[PDB]
């Protein structure tokens, strides 16, 4: 019911911006705000109205609400929205990053503000979908035009037109290395549907009944990567991930907000909700190419992470290092793990948005984005630094953060699975040390008089230290007190591990 | 009484105010409250302290809310104060008020003040949350957390690199130690599934009807946590480089506060060792080689912080072999004692190199008894204790009941490993005194007197010696394995102790008496300078810690420069720009080539037609 009217908030308010553009220019940025309040409004109101702490073992079919509607009857593809727990985490956790992104926006007037607003509602709005989609087409039609709208965000906002470089490498491989692998799980969809209609006799592109479709063995295995090339790609994992730190050191940082906090999100959840359950033999025969591949992106992430000398691409290539523990934590058979893994990528997704911030904040407090030119600016900033060293230090395994509980409770369920990739997994960890004292100690430890700019600062408003200032609070509170929202999940991902275990 | 978190709150509360009163508030106000967070803790200790005495060393336990829950994995914030916990309670806030109300003084006349009050309150309240964590995941929470409050205080001097540079080997190094710490966690939740201590207590034997094998995987993976976090042999990198840092963090690091962690995880986990003796017998065995390894380094370097490092690094193992032959209760008696000398033997060094006004040398200082005796006397009382000497000592008590106990478990080899730790602790107890307070004074070391330090002072002299040893620590109230008694051999081994420390004590000042031409000699001799430079490297430890991996990991960075597998698959876009140029250039503008291209697409489609 509430469903229709959560992914058309974003579509919505991206209309009602540029007309109002007409009427004033101040209009958007408040405009913008109080309509993403209303999403986590809806989105906070299924989180306390719904019954989160339900039944463990209600079936793989279970959702607190629910929406069908005929879209293209000919193949039976429907508005099939629904809603799950764990997916609740994810609408929440976007409607609170739309709520960073246009507070960053705030106080950015241009020459057009209101197409800069309409197009961030617009790929807000597309993850949203994604998030709630139980139909194929559905599921594959949002996961296509949220990647659209970000290709203008980095042409015309990388840079205003005055260097190629925002487009013709940036923005282009960020565009089609996502869309090559979209086609390849369209065509993968499809497959599944049509040995689905040779079995039965209609067509049908819904989760439901093509969960238990009867497949020959030696076929279901190429849908399997068919689909996990598609969820390999937006997620960084080992051999395609090269558009990850191009887009992210181009796109302003509120774009690179929804780049790396939220669109990362959206592949491990089909990992976990369309790749898993569908596929149980083909995941289990290929489990440990998905244990290889996660042990290197996490020692890979990191190296380059090292060895790099500037801040975007920094935070950037720690994404790649954080992902691999998911990747190995759903690619085995324990309800611990698949915990783990939830509460490592909300927290995932709320120690990249602080440091995207404030890098951002950062360089257009100095004018100077190398790292390694300044130096020593502790003596002239005053907040800045300090609340940095706090989301540097929330990036690895520090207790009292939520990455800490995360990433470990998958190694506890990794270690109950399996030992020997774990044990190569967990030394990941000095490795986050290495390159979170790295970023400290060349940025803000040493002598100020590295770089000739860094003797005159400016400097720092009151809303960014209060959204700074919240999601330090609500990081510590999801370290210290995880419970709440593993009671919430806890049932949507036991039935998929029940059906991963049972199904095999 | 229910007053356990107040020894955690409080502290840690204090830290808040501080890491945003970034240098905002005054002097006073700043050092009376940084103080004062420590000072309510000792209380509040002491009030539990005397309430345990009441309580009949009837253990205590709170918890406060569970951590995370699943229908499997339960772990919760549960707190335990015994009698082992206790003690060590007591070292913590006893010693940190000691040296906290020493730096009210010690850290005025420069910058950084608010933000080194920080970061102290946060050390403390990471050690007391290790001590009395009741479930094995919460301690890991306290090793972690001492980890990183000791790196922000030996690179605490951000200004020049090379302190800001040594805090890092030490942070690398200790999560090497927590990454082993961390194995045998996983190890023991598979194996028995609970990680409370007690509860795991009597659960092993129950589980272990059938295999043992893979125990003595977690229990030596277990003890290569507890080794790394102090001092021992496999990890021994970062106690010289951890000198670097001001003389207060050097107290609170290797006296009694982050070093005394890797001590409270083999006493806790003491039945745990016990499930296996041969994991307990080689702590022992690595105890007894590192002390042959930790003395005479004292004497080789002149720097004096150097020289009080390799010291706490021999004591730190010398429990090891305490905890090795079975003698719980006499290891955490010589800790206790062990507090009490370190801690004035570092903080009194600092006073008089507040004196010295940069010198930083040993061979160019002399006659400092006419400067000033207080400082005379500080190192007097702690060298008669380290030395094992029979005269109104403290540990001296210590050092008698474990090796009684040592012979009671009847290893000669430990014995002569007692042996040879009692005579080279006396070579190194008053050799360093000698050649720096006498001699001659031509530069002279300005002594200051003020009663805000001479008050600690008598309070760490009145501490430090034999009058602190009659205060027995709370170890009725867990009951551990009981330390076996030896009466009739125990007169022998108290005179064979102190004829050990009298001749090493009459050595070093028949070293000080002579010309020191000899001295000179095997200071100039090349087989003198040869294992000079081999016990530089010690053992080539540190040399072959570093030439093992981390060349390897700076050239696996520069060939990471740029990132391979980002260009090799970039050769598809590669390999289409180039062959749609190909395409491009294959196209003329000529006609007569276009109707070749219609005969030739003819020529093709017939003859593709004629082979179906």
């Amino acid at each position: 019911m509430l469903l229709p009217w959560l992914i058309l908030i974003p579509f919505i308010g991206g209309f009602l911006c540029w007309q109002t553009e007409r009427f004033g220019v101040k209009v958007p940025r408040w405009i913008a705000l109080i309509t993403m309040g209303l999403t986590l409004a809806l989105s906070l109101q299924l989180w306390l109205q719904g019954g989160y702490s339900l039944t463990q073992s209600a079936g793989i079919p279970q959702w607190q609400s629910e929406f069908d509607m005929p879209w293209i009857p000919r193949f039976g593809i429907s508005i099939h929205l629904a809603i799950d727990g764990l997916s609740l985490l994810m609408v929440v956790l976007t409607g609170l990053l739309g709520v960073l992104a246009v507070l960053c926006s705030w106080k950015e007037i241009e020459k057009y503000q209101g197409f800069f607003h309409l197009n961030l509602m617009w790929i807000l709005g597309g993850v949203i979908g994604v998030f709630l989609a139980i139909d194929m087409f559905l599921f594959f039609f949002f996961w296509e035009m949220m990647l659209v709208p970000m290709y203008f965000l980095i042409a015309l906002w990388g840079h205003k037109a005055s260097d190629g470089k925002t487009r013709i490498t940036a923005a282009t491989k960020f565009f089609i290395y996502t869309q090559a692998s979209g086609l390849v799980m369209l065509i993968a969809i499809l497959a599944l549907v049509f040995v689905h209609y040779n079995a039965t006799g209609v067509w049908t592109f819904n989760y439901e009944e093509l969960l238990n479709t009867p497949m020959s063995s030696g076929v279901e295995y190429l849908l399997m990567l068919g689909f996990f090339i598609a969820f390999a790609v937006k997620m960084p994992v080992v051999p395609l991930h090269g558009w990850l730190p191009d887009a992210h050191s181009q796109a302003p940082t509120a774009g690179s907000v929804d780049l790396a906090g939220i669109l990362l999100k959206t592949a491990a959840y089909g990992l976990l909700r369309f790749s898993l359950p569908l596929f149980p033999n083909a995941s289990a025969e290929f489990a440990p190419i998905a244990m290889w591949l996660g042990v290197i992106g996490i020692f890979y992430g990191a190296w380059m992470a090292f060895a790099q000398t500037d801040i975007k691409r920094l935070i950037a290539y720690t994404s790649v290092s954080h992902m691999g523990f998911v990747l190995i934590a759903i690619y085995t058979g324990s309800q611990l793990a698949y915990q783990g893994a939830v509460i490592q990528m909300i927290a995932h997704g709320l120690s990249a948005a602080g440091l995207f911030i404030l890098c951002g904040q950062l360089y257009e407090r100095i004018h100077t984005r190398d790292m390694r030119m300044m130096g020593g600016l502790w003596s002239k900033m005053k907040w800045l630094p300090a609340l940095s060293l706090f989301f540097a230090v929330a990036t690895l395994g520090m207790p009292g953060t939520g990455n800490f509980v995360g990433e470990f409770m998958i190694l506890f369920g990794s270690f109950q699975v399996v030992p020997v990739i774990t044990v190569i997994s967990t030394f990941g960890l000095v490795f986050a040390s290495v390159y979170s004292l790295a970023m400290l100690h060349r940025a803000y430890f040493g002598k100020a008089k590295s770089q000739i700019a860094s003797q005159e600062l400016p400097g720092m408003s009151l809303r960014e230290l209060f959204m700074i200032l919240l999601l330090v609070v609500l990081l510590v509170l999801l370290g210290f007190y995880p419970q709440p929202i593993l009671d919430t999940s806890h049932s949507a991902i036991g039935n998929i591990q029940q059906w991963f275990v049972n199904s095999v | 009484m229910n007053m356990l978190a107040l020894t955690i709150i409080l502290p840690l509360i204090g830290f808040v105010l501080l890491a945003f009163s970034r240098g905002r508030w005054s002097e006073n106000v700043s050092a009376i409250v940084g103080v004062g967070s420590v000072g309510l803790a000792a209380l509040v200790t002491a009030f539990i302290g005397v309430d345990f005495f009441a309580n009949g060393e009837q253990t205590y336990s709170q918890p406060l809310w569970t951590w995370m829950s699943v229908g499997d994995f339960n772990i919760g914030f549960n707190l335990v104060l015994d009698g082992l916990s206790l003690t060590m309670l007591s070292v913590v806030t006893g010693v940190g008020f000691l040296i906290h109300m020493y730096a009210s003084w010690y850290m005025r006349g420069e910058e950084g003040y608010s933000r080194f009050f920080a970061y102290t309150n946060l050390f403390i309240a990471s050690m007391v949350v290790l001590v009395l964590a009741d479930n094995l995941l919460l301690m890991y929470l306290g090793w972690e957390g001492v980890g990183l409050c000791s790196y922000l205080l030996i690179g605490f001097y951000y200004t020049d690199p090379k302190n800001g540079a040594a805090a890092m080997k030490a942070f690398v190094v200790t999560r090497v130690g927590d990454v082993f710490l961390a194995f045998a966690l996983f190890i023991l939740y598979n194996e028995l599934g609970t990680l409370n201590f007690r509860e795991m207590v009597e659960l092993a034997p129950a589980h272990f009807a059938d295999g043992n094998n893979m125990l003595m995987w977690a229990t030596l993976m277990l003890l290569g946590g507890a080794v790394g976090k102090s001092a021992q042999l496999p990890l021994q990198t970062w106690l010289a480089d951890a000198m670097a840092g001001p003389t207060p963090v050097s107290a609170l690091i290797h006296a009694a506060t982050m070093v005394t962690a890797g001590v409270y995880l083999i006493a806790r986990t003491h039945g745990l060792f016990l499930m296996t003796p041969e994991v307990l017998h080689l702590v022992g065995i690595v105890g007894a080689v590192t002390l042959l390894l930790a003395g005479f380094a004292a004497l080789v370097q002149t720097d004096i912080k150097r020289v009080l490092a390799y010291s706490t690094m021999s004591q730190i193992g010398y429990m090891f072999l305490a905890l090795g032959v079975q003698a719980w209760d006499a290891a955490i008696f010589h800790l206790m004692t062990h507090a009490f000398f370190k801690a004035l033997l570092f903080l009194a060094s600092g006073s008089v190199i507040l004196a010295c006004h940069h010198e930083q040398n040993i061979f160019k200082m002399g006659g400092l008894r006419k400067s000033i005796p207080l400082v005379y006397l500080c190192f007097l009382v702690g060298g008669a204790a380290l030395s094992a000497l029979p005269l109104v000592t403290a540990g001296f008590f210590s050092k008698d009941e474990i090796l009684a106990g040592a012979m009671a478990n009847g290893h000669i080899n430990l014995m002569v490993a007692g042996l040879v730790g009692a005579f080279m602790t006396s070579l190194y107890t008053f050799r360093m005194i000698f050649i720096v307070f006498h001699g001659k004074e031509q530069i002279h070391a300005h002594a200051v007197k003020g009663v805000t330090h001479s008050l600690p002072l008598i309070v760490l002299l009145i501490l430090s010696t034999f009058v602190g040893a009659l205060i027995v620590p709370p170890l009725q109230g867990v009951l551990p394995q009981t330390t076996e008694l030896a009466h009739g051999s125990m007169l022998t081994l108290e005179i064979t102790s102190g004829v050990v420390a009298v001749v090493g004590i009459l050595l070093a000042a028949w070293l000080w008496l002579g010309k020191r031409t000899l001295v000179t000699s095997i200071a100039n001799s090349a087989p003198g300078r040869l294992l000079s430079t081999w016990w530089y490297n010690a053992w080539g430890f540190d040399w072959l810690y570093d030439k093992v991996f981390v060349k390897p990991f700076l050239g696996i960075a520069w060939l990471l420069k740029r990132d391979p597998l980002n260009s090799m698959m970039n050769i598809p876009a590669v390999l289409s720009r180039f062959a749609g140029k190909g395409l491009l250039l294959s196209e003329n503008g000529y006609l007569r080539w276009y109707v070749a291209s219609m005969s030739i697409g003819a020529v093709v489609v017939l003859a593709l037609l004629m082979v179906l």
